[PDB]
């Protein structure tokens, strides 16, 4: 028993790991490539 | 020249088509005392203009016609740092100096020399020269007298040119403030003369607070504290502040960077997806997506409402960002 059920509780750090993953599926790369303008900010919310 | 009894009935009325002692044809508005070259292939670039007035908003248009114009004469291919090379070489420092079409002729040599050598396959010197010498007299030489300032034609290149926004800012503050970097009523007056010379070319003039540069000297100088002198940071965060007579350089800005925008959203009207340019995301709704195609028509999905709010994303999102900003709507929409 102790070596066929404890065998399954590593699925739990595997569901950390994915859930750790999934928080940060935009934060593991910002920059991401092209990284043009990269010392100021460029955004709008306003139309004009 | 022959070709002028030819194309003179391309435009009628009060339009009065004349030629230089340059060869290059230009109209003449008589009465106003202002005159405006039109070049074929910039006839066929207006021609290919005047179907596109579907633009719904002001800075929209403003913006667009300018990158399509800036792409369309090749100058965005020039860099801040070659075009004052170039103005330098040929000292042209005083910004009150006369200018000769000579001189013009050989900054604009220097120019396009170093512009082809780098686009080899896309610039050729003398269409180039032409054109750019069409579009600066057509903004700063409304007399025909074949004199413009340096201070005009340097706001104009660098402006048109491939440049950080605050580095074209900062050297124009540079150019028309003193050695000392203070700027008074006056300097900051004939820039803004100059800027506004250029919408009124094309017909936007009236939708930015006209011709008339005083309230916007006065906006600047009420944001300065009643101080006599301006200064390149007080400069910038007026800039900032966005005021009616100079967002139009920024909405250039910002369309040129989100000419090449892919958003993975679909367009709530159109259906289109992925969203490729702008997007435009409701602050109020949920799930409602619109891209430029459609908002540049004016139609509206779901109708509008009491306040209709919209924020436009110019870049492909950052999903943390867009969830906090999905969560400002859920409680927005909760209250």
């Amino acid at each position: 028993l102790h070596t066929v059920i404890p065998a399954v509780v590593v699925a739990a750090i595997l569901l950390i790991a994915g859930i750790i993953a999934m928080i940060c599926y935009r934060k593991k790369r910002k920059g991401k490539l092209t990284l043009e303008d990269q010392a100021t900010f460029i955004k709008k919310g306003v139309p004009i | 020249p022959a070709s002028q009894h030819f194309l003179s009935t391309s435009v009628q009325g009060p339009w009065e088509r004349a030629i230089s002692p340059n060869k290059v044809p230009y109209y003449i508005n008589h009465e106003t005392q202002t005159t405006c070259w039109d070049h074929p292939k910039m006839t066929e670039l207006y021609q290919s203009l005047a179907d596109l007035n579907n633009v719904r908003f002001s800075a929209y248009r403003t913006a667009m016609k300018l990158r399509r114009l800036q792409k369309a004469l090749c100058l965005d291919l020039l860099t801040l740092s070659a075009a004052c090379d170039a103005l330098d070489q040929h000292n042209l420092k005083q910004n009150d100096q006369p200018m000769d079409i000579l001189q013009i002729i050989n900054c604009l040599t220097t120019v396009y020399d170093r512009l082809e050598q780098e686009h080899n396959n896309l610039v050729n010197v003398p269409l180039c020269v032409d054109m750019c010498l069409n579009w600066l007299l057509n903004v700063y030489d409304t007399g025909r007298t074949g004199r413009i300032r340096v201070l005009s034609f340097k706001t104009g290149i660098i402006s048109l040119c491939k440049a950080h926004l605050e580095d074209k800012y900062r050297y124009l503050f540079k150019q028309v403030a003193s050695s000392t970097g203070f700027c008074d009523q006056r300097r900051l007056g004939l820039l803004l003369h100059d800027s506004i010379q250029i919408p009124r070319q094309l017909g936007e003039v009236a939708s930015f607070g006209g011709s008339n540069i005083e309230p916007s000297v006065r906006s600047c100088f009420q944001f300065a504290n009643n101080k006599p002198e301006i200064e390149a940071a007080l400069f910038l965060d007026w800039m900032r502040l966005e005021p009616q007579s100079m967002v139009w350089l920024p909405v250039l800005h910002r369309v040129a960077a989100a000419e090449t925008a892919k958003h993975q959203a679909k367009c709530n009207i159109c259906k289109e997806c992925p969203i490729i340019g702008f997007r435009y995301r409701s602050l109020k709704h949920f799930n409602y997506d619109i891209c430029q195609s459609c908002f540049f028509s004016g139609r509206v999905a779901k109708g509008h409402k009491m306040h209709y709010p919209m924020v436009e994303y110019c870049t492909p999102t950052t999903s943390g960002e867009d969830v906090r900003d999905f969560a400002k709507v859920l409680k927005n929409k909760f209250r």
